[PDB]
RNA sequence: GCGAAACAGUACCGUGAGGGAAAGGUGAAAAGAACCCAGAGAUGGGAGUGAAAUAGAUUCUGAAACCAUAUGCCUACAACGUGUCAGAGCACAUUAAUGUGUGAUGGCGUGCGUUUUGAAGUAUGAGCCGGCGAGUUAUGAUAGCAAGCGUUAGUUAACCA
RNA sequence: UUCUCGCAGUCAGACAGUGGGGGAUAAGCUUCAUUGUCAAGAGGGGAAGAGCCCAGAUCAUUAAAUAAGGUCCCCAAAAUA
RNA sequence: UUGUGGUAGACGAGCGUUGUAUUGGAGUUGAAGUCAAAGCGUGAGCAUUGGUGGAUCCAAUACAAGUGAGAAUGCCGGCA
């Protein structure tokens, strides 16, 4: 019983080689490049995902800290004044609101500002 | 007109006729839910949350977000694992805000 | 999931500004004005749109350099040969290139970029109270 | 395998300053002209062995399931005989008993010779032996026509 | 000396970008009326108003 | 419209055709002639009986007008080759690799050919999409 | 699969003993393309036969590497394991799906196996693609799991039908 | 982590702290005892670093609080005296 | 409720190829092969449609293996 191979190591390789579709030259066309791309590939993916939960917070702790130094406020000082007033509002919301709702986050940097914490 | 809202664990900045994707919820498409945990309506901010402010909202549809595929790999360590997830969610409107 | 946040489409917003640096430190001017073409103190910054203000600075030969900087401190500039390290001093560079030393400051102070190019063309530094850009009607600040 | 195929026991090339790689014949298993290292060989043997008491169980659990159920009708000598060896005479049994697409077996204890030279142009229904019939052809049957003193020698064959 | 690394099929298309080929200047002969390449005879042996060669 | 004519086995080799398949692509007909008949390199003698072979049977068996022909595209694609044993120096040995081309010239009397080839392979799309519906709406219908 | 499906121990290699290949498929039927056009001709384009000529003797199907053509997007101040996460603009419309193609720009980013305490490696192996290519069989021993038979148990080997 | 049975792999280790031997109170040296890491372990700090510090990666989230470390710009975040 | 980094290694559960035995089914109104596409799965993998192709193939339960290719300065053929 003379089993041979044929369909089976050229439906499997293909599946690498669309996965690596839009890369440069012998990384698209050669099965080994593409598998070792789409490996890298999905390592790099991996990596950005955790990369980027980190580097959105910190641009909109950039917007934020920029929209309050407008008013003679600070980052460092503001959050401790929403911990006080128990006001919890997440940094991106606060952000939206200072690009999307100037008045309305005016409104909340002068509560947290002067009124009584609690 | 705008409401600060906290479904799963992310906080929506809602308009009228807004839909917008929250995590799975386990309700039928086209109920009516109530969500509760509102934080800023119009210019009255509650401090933890605010109280009776409901936002009401109709669920869309239940589909499954972008196929991720997650492909662990030691090199030159004889380990190359790969797994997939699709992450449900639900998408659901805005249509009236609770006093 | 969640809602994304907004993000400039190319928006320019850009505007002029004038600044005299009188008796400015060299560091203390060269910061606020990558700042200023940055365009980091903007309330919207979407870091891949340039999104920064020009700038242009009087009267650089009247900045100050504290301490004994002014003959301690040397400025390096090597070409691609042997032996093409050209030095100056903080007093040579206050006199005979004033405007070349603030504008290599201010670049120092900018990230390695393809944008950074950009960012160092916005700043027009004279070495005089004249200059040739009272046609853009460019606003006047103090200290930045 | 390597040794018996046709070939050049010699080395093709020297082992050291050629810059090809290390060959030791041209027969070799990754080699086009082919020693298979393994493969099959006629000495295998394919044969199970199976204790006399346990046929004797299963044969005997086979024959409960099978009797005492549908197209399990008992048949004697004489339709074993009034089929006169023509086949038509027992198709038309078969239509009559609508046991047509049935596998049906017959089970003889005498080897009547009417009956064999019938039923062996249909590659459907088949007769055999008391001494002849096994699990699988029982199983198989799907229909099965049973005569009384065969029935009579499976009491005594149980024991 | 050998090429320690294989040359893509970019590399070898940017230095033959340098390969093409010009179009030689040709005109019209005045009693025949067929192109001919610039500056030179005939097909029929008539460059200008003077017979040079017998008719093809 | 497309009128074609060609050239199995050529013995120039492609590198050295398509240097001059380019002199002529986008030409008129009575331009790229000229152009063909007073070119120094071997491989124009014979792209040039292709080329007037291509408009015979373009004016005559398709039957186009002839003053509207141009060259749409005439490439040289690679033909099978031949390999031969140089002998080296020392006793060792090299495969020498005679190049053949498939030659093939194609001229159009529309000025706007591209469209009508796009247009097939769109339809060509429509008709894999327009099934695959088919199919769902018979999937819902059982 | 015999080295040898074909005219194979042939072609070929060696003074000699000796070593030793590759290569199959038109169509139901040659009905194998009369005839016209270009060409010196092969040949090609029509015509004709045929269900099919993109089945045409290069003759079943025709994959990838490789070489060319083109719709759409981008690219000539730019430091690049070539990808990933964000992201304008451009062009389309699908296994209707928070759609697809390209990617100005921003953040991050030194391949795969081997062998080593330790390899991006100035250690090693692979030019690319496709096929082939390395834990088997026979006879016994031990152990795990399961079934048959059981307390004067259990089970046959050769051989005969 | 004790006892019995089946199947292994391992017998080239490396560095950091601490107590010593050889060396010269030299070695990214060599040989021991002990606490850890790497080997077989990513992430954050150390500008870049197998072994140092904080810790232990099931997958997704553009949510929040923190450890070592840090808050003029590159690069997230500070002010008073 | 306690968990889910991992090499050498131990254990468990599955996918896929070819053929055989039992059942059923599809196919010149177009099977295998083969190409393309904006599908489904936790993974081996599995479908739908359209083009080409011209005659075999599929599903379930068991059984037997020449049963899984990226590396051996691996062999052969083709092409850079
Ligand atoms: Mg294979
Ligand atoms: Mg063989
Ligand atoms: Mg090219
Ligand atoms: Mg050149
Ligand atoms: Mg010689
Ligand atoms: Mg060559
Ligand atoms: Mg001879
Ligand atoms: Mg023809
Ligand atoms: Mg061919
Ligand atoms: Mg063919
Ligand atoms: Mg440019
Ligand atoms: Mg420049
Ligand atoms: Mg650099
Ligand atoms: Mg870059
Ligand atoms: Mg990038
Ligand atoms: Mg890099
Ligand atoms: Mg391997
Ligand atoms: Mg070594
Ligand atoms: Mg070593
Ligand atoms: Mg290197
Ligand atoms: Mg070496
Ligand atoms: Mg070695
Ligand atoms: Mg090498
Ligand atoms: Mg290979
Ligand atoms: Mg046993
Ligand atoms: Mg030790
Ligand atoms: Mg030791
Ligand atoms: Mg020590
Ligand atoms: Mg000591
Ligand atoms: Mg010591
Ligand atoms: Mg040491
Ligand atoms: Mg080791
Ligand atoms: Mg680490
Ligand atoms: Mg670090
Ligand atoms: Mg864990
Ligand atoms: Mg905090
Ligand atoms: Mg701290
Ligand atoms: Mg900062
Ligand atoms: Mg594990
Ligand atoms: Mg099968
Ligand atoms: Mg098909
Ligand atoms: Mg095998
Ligand atoms: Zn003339």
């Amino acid at each position: 019983m003379r089993i041979k191979g044929g369909k089976q190591t050229r439906v499997r390789r293909k599946k690498w080689l669309k996965q690596a579709s839009g890369s440069f030259g012998t990384r698209h066309a050669s099965y080994k490049v593409a598998k070792q791309t789409v490996i890298q590939a999905a390592k790099y993916a991996y990596r950005d995902r955790r990369n980027k939960k980190r580097d959105f917070r910190s641009l909109w702790i950039l917007r934020l800290n920029a929209a309050l130094r407008e008013q003679g406020m600070t980052y460092s000082v503001f959050i401790n004044l929403l911990k006080k007033h128990n006001i919890e509002i997440n940094r991106k919301v606060l952000s939206e609101l200072a690009i999307k709702e100037p008045s309305k986050f005016n409104l909340i940097v002068q509560k947290v500002k002067s009124e009584q914490p609690k | 007109m705008h409401a600060i809202v906290v479904c799963g664990s992310k906080q929506y900045l809602v308009h009228e006729n807004d839909t917008f994707f929250v995590e799975k919820l386990e309700a039928p498409v086209g109920k009516e839910i109530q969500l509760d945990k509102v934080l800023m309506l119009d210019e009255k901010i509650g401090a933890p949350y605010l109280e009776k402010a409901r936002v009401v909202c109709v669920v869309e549809k239940h589909g499954l977000q972008r196929k991720v595929n997650v492909i662990k790999h030691i090199s030159q360590k004889h380990h190359l694992k790969k797994y997939g997830h699709r992450q449900p969610y639900t998408k659901l409107k805005v249509v009236r805000f609770v006093h | 999931k969640t809602s994304m946040l907004t993000k400039e489409q190319a928006n320019k917003r850009r505007q002029w500004y004038i600044v005299d640096a009188a008796g400015l430190v060299l560091g203390k001017l060269a910061v606020k004005a990558a700042d200023l073409i940055r365009g980091k103190n903007k309330v919207d910054f979407t870091p891949n749109q340039d999104c920064g203000d020009y700038l242009i600075i009087i009267n650089s030969d009247q900045v100050v350099l504290t301490g004994n900087k002014k003959e301690n401190e040397f400025w390096y500039h090597h070409s691609q040969y042997i032996g093409g390290i050209k030095k100056v001093s903080g007093r040579d560079m206050l006199k005979k290139q004033s405007d070349k030393l603030v504008y290599n400051a201010v670049k120092g102070m900018l990230p390695d970029n393809r944008l950074s190019r950009r960012w160092i063309t916005k700043v027009h530094v004279f070495k005089g109270d004249k200059h040739n850009m009272e046609a853009q009607k460019p606003t006047t600040l103090n200290w930045s | 395998t390597k040794g018996e195929v046709r070939g050049g026991g010699k080395k093709p090339y020297k082992q050291k300053h050629t810059g090809k790689a290390r060959q030791g014949s041209t027969r070799n298993p990754h080699f086009v002209g082919g020693g298979i290292v393994f493969g099959p060989k006629p000495n295998r043997n394919y044969s199970l062995k199976l204790n006399k008491k346990a046929h004797t169980a299963a044969l005997h659990t086979v024959w409960s399931e099978k009797l005492a159920s549908d197209n399990t009708h008992l048949v004697d000598q004489n339709l074993f005989n009034k089929t006169e060896g023509k086949t038509k005479v027992m198709m038309q049994f078969l239509k009559s008993a609508k046991l047509l697409d049935k596998n049906v077996l017959f089970v003889v204890n005498t080897l009547n010779t009417n009956l064999e030279q019938s039923t062996s142009n249909i590659k459907n229904v088949q007769v055999k032996h008391l001494d002849k019939v096994s699990v699988r052809d029982l199983m198989l049957a799907n229909a099965l026509l049973v005569e009384k003193e065969v029935l009579k020698a499976l009491e005594g064959k149980f024991k | 000396a050998v090429q320690q690394r294989r040359s893509s099929k970019h590399r070898r298309d940017k230095r033959r970008s340098h390969d093409a080929l010009t179009a030689q200047a040709l005109s019209v002969c005045q009693k025949c009326g067929k192109k001919k390449l610039f500056h030179r005879v005939c097909s029929c042996g008539m460059y200008g108003d003077l017979r040079v060669k017998k008719a093809y | 419209m497309i009128a074609f004519a060609k050239q199995f086995r050529v013995r120039i080799s492609p590198q050295k055709a398509r240097l001059v398949c380019q002199l002529i692509v986008g030409k008129k007909t009575a331009d790229a002639q000229n152009i063909l008949s007073n070119t120094p390199k071997k491989a124009a003698t014979l792209i040039a009986k292709l080329l007037n072979s291509a408009i015979a049977n373009a004016t005559n068996n398709h039957g186009m007008n002839g003053d509207a022909l141009y060259v749409f595209e005439c490439v040289a694609n690679q033909g099978p080759s031949m390999k031969r044993t140089i002998p080296r120096a020392k006793g060792s040995s090299n495969m020498i690799t005679k190049r053949s081309s498939n030659l093939v010239v194609k001229l159009s009397d529309n000025p706007n050919e591209r469209q009508e080839l796009i247009k097939q392979q769109k339809a060509l799309v429509k008709k894999r999409v327009e099934g695959q519906q088919k199919a769902k709406m018979a999937r819902q219908k059982a």
